[PDB]
């Protein structure tokens, strides 16, 4: 399976605009990820990381994005907060693994890398793995509004990038390797 | 033990400006959204405006939008209301209002509690 | 818009009371909750919250206070009105911006 292609990618999207890579019809070697020091966080939900090689799935979805370290914790089931609520949500259910690493020497810049954005205003929260990449000035009561007039605010903001690159493996013809 | 104390109320002639202040204590001012609400027989309790914790966004009721400005000085833990072109209809007791629960400090959640009220200052 | 009823509720000291509040629109928010709160204002003083989310008491609020309701129709219930309860009860909705209050119900002793 094309794991390195996702984890070692040179470019990641913003959280609000998270990208989904579908992994299927392949052998998933999780040993490379499992026992590596690459990740600062390796969190699985109801799934034993050590046993990932022994689990078959219809497919695996690797959701890739960059989020501030502080908000990495929001990428989990049963969470609230600006990311959990408006940018990227995980369902209240079992989940595969949320893998993340420090990218201060990759994405962060001395003046702040503001190339990455996030959502903070929306007419309701996101559904599990919903992607909202619209950009219409927020209006508190559904009315038409034009910025920078009163009550007219852009729903998106910028990240003051320390950033972490996060890849979430959501599980649904892909299995781990066999032992000879 | 959040506490709000309003001051700067006065009699204002039509068309004139008045600025109210509200001293906050018992909580970290910087970590909470702040609101102004006014009371009058005409409207009962009427919400006017909110300023977010970072002082960046400001939302206003149609009844005052374009005339009132909400602002805050974090360094003094003080909330202000700038009432320009004040009208007779603006006669009311102005309350400084906030909330104790800031676990969701984002729109519109700071309107859900509004459980912290000051003494209220009369403006006419 | 929130409308309370009756506007004036004369309650013999020690007797129960009930203040209604009807909204012009369902107060259920986008997350399925209902942000309909009740406040009590003593003459000469500010409003204080007693009930939140239609029926939940705030810490420090006497057990004589409760409530119920759904959709548009909500009620503030008092098992017995005390002399200290004299004042105006308000309903407040935060579900739809801008947040609004009812006209308030005066409860007399
Ligand atoms: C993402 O890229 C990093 C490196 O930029 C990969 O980690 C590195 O993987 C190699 C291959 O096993 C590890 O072993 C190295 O092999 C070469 C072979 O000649 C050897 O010269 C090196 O001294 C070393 O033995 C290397 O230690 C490892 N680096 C770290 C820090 O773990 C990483 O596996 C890639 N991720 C994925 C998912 O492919
Ligand atoms: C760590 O995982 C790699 C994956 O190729 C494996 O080769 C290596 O032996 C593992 N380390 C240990 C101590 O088993």
């Amino acid at each position: 399976c094309p794991f390195g292609e996702v984890f070692n990618a040179t470019k990641f999207p913003s959280v609000y605009a998270w990208e989904r890579k579908k992994i299927s019809n392949c052998v998933a070697d999780y040993s490379v990820l499992y026992n590596s020091t690459f990740f600062s966080t390796f969190k699985c939900y109801g799934v034993s990381a050590t046993k990932l090689n022994d689990l078959c799935f219809s497919n695996v979805y690797a959701d890739s994005f960059v989020v501030k370290g502080d908000d990495v914790r929001q990428i989990a089931p049963g969470q609230t907060g600006v990311i959990a609520d408006y940018n990227y949500k995980l369902p209240d259910d079992f989940m595969g693994c949320v893998l993340a690493w420090n990218t201060r020497n990759i994405d962060a810049t001395s003046t702040g890398n503001y190339n990455y954005k996030y959502r903070y205003l929306r007419h309701g929260k996101l559904r599990p793995f919903e992607r909202d990449i619209s950009n219409v000035p927020f209006s508190p009561d559904g009315k038409p509004c034009t910025p920078p007039a009163l009550n007219c605010y852009w729903p998106l903001n910028d990240y003051g990038f320390q950033p972490y690159r996060v890849v979430v493996l959501s599980f649904e013809t892909v299995c781990g390797p066999k032992l000879s | 033990q959040a506490q709000l104390v309003e001051s700067g109320g006065a009699l204002v002639q039509p068309g004139r400006s008045l600025r109210l202040s509200c001293a906050a204590s018992g909580f970290t001012f910087r970590n909470y959204a702040m609101h102004w609400v006014r009371q009058a027989p005409a409207t009962g309790l009427q919400w006017l405006a909110v300023i977010t914790s970072d002082g960046r966004n400001k939302f206003y009721a149609d009844s005052v939008k374009g005339r009132f400005t909400i602002s805050r000085e974090d360094s003094k833990n003080t909330l202000y209301l700038q009432m320009d072109s004040l009208r007779g209809e603006d006669t009311a007791v102005y309350y400084c209002v906030t909330q104790r629960d800031n676990s969701r400090d984002y729109f519109p959640h700071y309107f859900h509690d509004m459980d912290v009220w000051g003494q209220g200052t009369t403006v006419a | 818009v929130l409308t309370q009823s009756p506007l004036s509720l004369p309650v013999t000291l020690g007797q129960p009371a009930s203040i209604s509040c009807r909204s012009s629109q369902s107060l259920v928010y986008s997350d399925g909750d209902t942000y309909l709160n009740w406040f009590q204002q003593r003459p000469g003083q500010s409003p204080r919250r007693l009930i939140y989310q239609v029926s939940n008491r705030d810490s420090g609020v006497p057990d004589r206070f409760s409530g119920s309701g759904s959709g548009t129709d909500f009620t503030l219930k008092i098992s017995r009105v005390e002399a200290e309860d004299v004042g105006v009860y308000y309903c407040m909705q935060g579900s739809h911006w801008p947040p609004t209050f009812g006209q308030g119900t005066k409860v007399e002793i």
